[PDB]
């Protein structure tokens, strides 16, 4: 269990996301966040990455759901990091349900490849989306 | 949140001292060899009972060592346990982890048994990665909150290089120093620890004599009165002179930009420049105008005009010419600075 | 004068500003090749350039107007351009019509600062323009 | 179309094919003559049929690169006809070409003929320019489509330093430490192939000996104990002398530019300092309010003016007025190394 | 007000003076050593008059120094008091202070008493800081009211070090040659002092004979012959080896960056090369044109032309084409870079 | 006009002539003194009427030199009163001008009079500065006419300082590598002339012999086995010293900035690498996707499935995990770099 | 005081903001001196720079409204703006009201450690106005 | 003569020119990337560039289109395009049309010269119909 001598580190990291002395995490604070270590993203891809965290949908974080991100310390392995990224590479921008026709072509051409057969029962494998439209989704394998 | 976190900073708590409690004993056996060595050279023989004591504290002191290594390592591998999801402790075990293992175990395992006993005894000198473990855990930016924070946006890898670059980079010419001075007392120890198992007398065989030959190899002057005689001084001055022929232009590029230039502070001194004497060009206008005017009053004036008074006057006036464009040379190249 | 080989290196140095070879040189021409050396001035600061070559003042410089102004031709370190340099510092505001007591100030305060007997004697010889404003015109007598 | 091209390719493929056939034929030549020189130095004589055998195989295979390099140069020639579209072999020969090619055979064709078994020995390390050819054919850069299209719109020769200067590039550090240690083993035997056919002993007559006196040359040391005599080795110490006294200023410069430490973490860094004590303004503020707080306090809220107790303060006070003045000057320079 | 800065003034100007008196009677004491030690060195012994005489001087002008120290001192607190609203002698003494204070008193206490007369005389050539107390007074920029008012408006303090760092850039290369010239003999006067108190010859008890010494150690050359064989010039020669292994590596940047040219003198040049044979190309061209048509004139207009005077010509005109592409090559380099 | 131009061209090339006379009647007195010395040196006597002979005819060629200086002077006079309004020899005879005229004649009339033949002998090496005065009358640049008019809007200066200062840019390397390798020739002919006057037969009186210690000397080597013992080699070791401790640092900057290549060649390579390996993000992310896919088919189909087979592939997995990462770090940093 | 020979000093110096002949600074002047130095500051700062120094309101700063700026000299260790810088920092909203949860705080949670009443004395015995919203001017004990 | 174990640095090159598959090579494509390597041309350049190879006008040059354009190989030491660039750079206004401008000066007074007679041979062929100039053609001998 957490102790006090060792939550001021936190409670001053939340602090450097939040100026000012409201509890809620705004896109308008990211924003001022950003732009100064060098980058500059857009609003949306902001929005994309603010409701990742987000939990009751009111655009606002609060301590205890920031906590949970601030768990994953530095050890920088597996998470959900490369499990998106993959698929962002293999997908295009907002494939949603995409085709995946060309699956096995990717899975062949690029890298190792697998039997003809095998590639099969991976497709069949995407049957929480109906029939087809391939999505983000049915990755509760990992 | 119990479990999750919490826990996870304890088990970094108790691996932490693991690296520091290996330091100690990494340390004492280095200065127990040393002093062994000294007092042995020219004293009591392998019969007393000292070459018996202090040769066992060394024996005992590198078994304590290599039985920490182990439990730190088995801390190392809980906590990639922890941290990445597995239940088993043969899945992370690549062949690059456990040949690392063994070599670290076969470089801290070298120490005399209780002649040979300065050949088991050079390579000892090599305990002193340790710092680089400890240096990299007592670290601010390697522990803490608000460091992985903000900087997890960008995707840097905390290394044992980063900390290191960012030491050289805000504290500059002292870690410099410090690696220059703490390595004489290294690398001239075992020139002398060398050339006394061997063809002795010399002055190569004598402390702050062979802190000269050092001092004049690292330094690349080279005198040639004393110069090694065994293979060793001969492969150790080659490898003090490397280290050393690119270290010492290191600092004095750091000589260069310390202190000897500023940025904020040069518009003040360009302003002073700009309002000093090349603001004085009023001075040689009027010096012009003045001559020019009296050449004339005194050669269309004063009865008869004698060519003395004429021709000084005229050729200071062609001294006074040039003088204007010399100015506004600097008037115009000042401007060339504040761009 | 010179024979043809020794006009040659007039021609094509006429001809490197002239272009198109039309016999007429324009401001247009001059501001070409002189934005390419990288200083910038006003066109007012090109009319003023220009004034001072021609005598017809049709605007348009001649091959004979451009040879008599460059029979400098170096080492020709003069009473010619500085003469006329040496009077912005103390232009009456660029109308010609210095004070008296600007002058005498300019003479005295700033310069050598001569004698009283040369120093107030700008009196003396001041009778050149008498009306009252003192033009670029009386260094005629130099 | 295809078949101007197929066959274009085909003929490229049958260059490169000899331009690499050429390089196992001399790399041979090259062991041969060290190993009967480094043998008949003390072992079997002439009248051994070893230096009649070695000596034979030397000059037979010199002979099939020479009549490797011709045909070769044919390729080049039928290729210069392919790509150009002649009908002459007459028209395609400038005095520069048909210069090179006897430089190239002349250079080529010197070996021991089966004392001057040195003289027409030393030059034989002259055939190393083949791995120019050699490399310069291997390179995708050189060899392929893609990098052909898109590299063609800026007009770019793909000449045989491009590659060598992008190999310098892409790849430094390694094509120094290569070059820095490929160099001792062929200047420190001439100086011993040199030293003997003249002198003897002089030290500098064994291998281990000769690469101390060329690290200590290369090197800008110098140390007099061991200096040439011939002018062999007065002159191979200044070649080495030259080549090595430019060659460690780029290897410290190499080193020396990881000094960028990248532009994605430096803004990471200059945030974390920003948040470090530069931001102990405030602590410097209440140091300075209570220390103003506190005077007052201690002098006319009590009945009794102790002189000790409020001057004590008031030095305190001034103590603390230039901190916060010299936190600030930090405070402000800060903001130019983020322009 | 008035009154206020008149006096400051009044007591600056006063406090200004005590520096400058402290200096002669300063570098006065360092005259009499010299000429008394170089005198006693084969001439008038101890019990000459001399030798009580001159060795007397020195301790009575030892004394005017150090009590115009503590009047300067004086002045300096009284500044301060006046300065800061107190009024108390104490309470300006910080720790820092009160033993600076007292560390000059102890430095410029030295001097030999009326063998150890070398060794208490060596260090007198410590007195040479007050030459940085009499140029920071000496100095405009610290003495005005312009760059009082405007200096001011960056916060910047004219410490003792600014005006060091901006004589170094104002008037590079001779405040180097100054320095690097006006120590030689400092550094070679103090050898010869101290291998005479105990070794004798070698020839370095000559002056010309220890100012070669000097000059091959500095430019880290070294020779072997004529080195140190005291522990006094085993330590002087390393700490003119540090200072002048990186004082060499200024001078070497001063004199390469003196003023090669700016942009107003560089655009003149970059046309003069673009009108130069950057724009011959019109050469090329018409040299191309000829031939192509002179080809056509020799072979079809020809009844019966013969091969020497077809192929002549086209083996030129592979000469004349990719002579084209070479100067539009750098052509393009001029047109992009050095605009 | 045209006259008040041509009269001026004409005295121009009528003056440029007296230079270029007096370049050969200067350097012939060199070459006769060198081919006397060192034929006097070894042979032919004082009695041999050839040291009256050609000891003469520099004596009579001396005479020439220094009478068309004065020749060549009245021409600059001329030029003088020509181009600026006045008619006086005596007017223009600045304090500086006539000073500069009489340090030349007594510069030029230094010559042995027909031993103190080697005193009056080597600082003859001093006409080397026509050199400089042909030079910049030999130049397009200060001769030609289409400059003075893209050249005067700068108002440039057209002095012997620019034309140095462009010719060490337009043609860098050459004029360093015909700047120390004409010098050795000069100051090695020194040191013989200087060492065989003072009754010396040391090793370095061999031509051959004394391009050695110069050689080892300008590079910053020493070795010790030959010095100089006079105050001449003395002396012109340390004038080759300086002038070669910072020429050597001119020549590596040079070779560095060849040794790299242009904004319009590297953007075709930061694309070849940009479409390169960088590009194997979709093979890292095919890999991924193969192992997780194989994990699960092989841990819960095929009925029951040992544990080596499904740690074999997790272990591949996390193998596969952090290439990606690590190639979108070099993505990053290319892109970072582009720009 | 001191006579005229240590007057042209100040008199030039006063004349360097001063470029025009009348003896009045204003705005403009500053904004184009500050602006020649580098630095870029509102015309609002400029406004609250010329108010702290005069005295009468006009707007314009005279030379003897100019001497007791001149009279603050080199003095490396000052006593008189530090006092006012070392209040930015405790700002309260710009009207700098400086309530006694804010001042408490800034006492307590940082600077250096004393007990309660010792760091709640000051805020209790509030000497300086005594209302509250205790402005600027409690420094007057001073 | 093709086999298709070497016909893949083609098509590969060709991906790199289109990047989507469509069979349009047109302006968009060309126009990125030669902006990715710089040298920003006009859009009139990007047409006549683009309109050097083509066979059935639509402005889409196809693979069989841009492989004779690829077949000019390494080697760039070649008879093609040297004598576009020559006429380009002896070309007049936009097509050059004028009676040989200075034609016989730069053939008697240029390079190695040649006969002042020999200007009318070299111009009898002409246009060959009478249309000005050459204008690039008429270079079926050339
Ligand atoms: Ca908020
Ligand atoms: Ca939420
Ligand atoms: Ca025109
Ligand atoms: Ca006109
Ligand atoms: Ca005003
Ligand atoms: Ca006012
Ligand atoms: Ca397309
Ligand atoms: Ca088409
Ligand atoms: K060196
Ligand atoms: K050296
Ligand atoms: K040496
Ligand atoms: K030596």
């Amino acid at each position: 269990q957490l102790t006090e001598e060792q939550i001021a580190e936190f409670k001053e990291a939340f602090s450097l996301f939040d100026k000012d002395g409201d509890g809620t995490i705004t896109t308008k604070e990211l924003g001022t966040v950003m732009r100064s270590l060098g980058q500059n993203p857009t609003e949306a891809e902001l929005q994309d990455m603010i409701n990742e965290v987000d939990a009751d949908g009111n655009g606002t974080i609060d301590f205890p759901e920031f906590l949970t991100m601030m768990a994953r310390k530095m050890k920088d392995t597996d998470s959900e990091e490369e499990i998106r990224e993959a698929f962002r590479v293999f997908d295009k921008d907002g494939n949603g349900y995409i085709s995946a026709a060309e699956l096995r072509h990717v899975m062949t051409n690029l890298g190792e490849k697998l039997t003809d057969e095998e590639v099969d029962e991976m497709i069949r494998e995407a049957d929480i989306d109906g029939d087809g439209q391939v999505n983000y989704e049915e990755f509760v394998q990992m | 949140i119990g479990y999750k976190l919490g826990h996870r900073r304890a088990l970094f708590e108790k691996r932490k001292r693991l690296s520091d409690y290996a330091l100690i004993f990494g340390m004492f056996g280095i200065v127990v060899m040393v002093i062994e060595t000294e007092l042995s050279w020219g004293a009591y023989d392998k019969a007393s009972l000292y070459s018996l004591a202090l040769k066992c504290l060394i024996s005992l002191s590198t078994i304590i060592l290599l039985g920490l290594i182990i439990v730190y390592h088995a801390r190392e591998i809980q906590l990639f346990m922890v941290d990445n999801g597995a239940d088993d402790w043969r899945i992370a075990m690549t062949y690059e982890r456990i040949f690392f293992i063994c070599l670290e175990i076969l470089v801290c395992a070298i120490h005399p048994i209780p002649d040979v006993d300065i050949i088991l005894s050079i390579p000892m000198f090599l305990r002193l990665y340790l710092i680089a473990r400890v240096m990299l855990l007592h670290s601010k930016l390697f522990t803490d909150a608000s460091s992985r924070s903000i900087g997890a946006l960008n995707k840097i890898n905390f290394n044992t290089r980063f900390v290191m670059k960012t030491l050289m980079t805000i504290c500059p010419g002292t870690v410099l120093l410090v690696f220059s001075i703490s390595l004489w007392i290294i690398a001239a120890w075992t020139v002398r620890a060398c050339e006394r198992y061997h063809d002795q007398q010399d002055v190569t065989s004598n402390f702050l004599g062979a802190m000269w030959l050092i001092s004049i190899t690292f330094l690349s002057i080279g005198y040639g009165d004393m110069v090694p005689n065994t293979y060793c001084g001969k492969g150790v001055c080659l490898l003090t002179g490397i280290m050393g022929a690119g270290c010492t232009a290191l600092v004095v590029a750091v000589v260069a930009r310390k202190l000897e230039l500023t940025k904020a502070e040069k518009h003040v001194h360009n302003f002073m420049m700009d309002t000093q004497l090349t603001k004085r060009v009023k001075n040689a206008a009027a010096n012009v105008l003045r001559e020019t005017w009296l050449i004339y009053k005194n050669t269309k004036l004063v009865k008869k005009i004698d060519h003395a008074k004429v021709r000084k006057h005229q050729r200071k006036f062609l001294q006074a010419i040039h003088q204007l464009r010399s100015v506004k040379m600097e008037q115009r190249k000042l401007n060339d600075q504040a761009n």
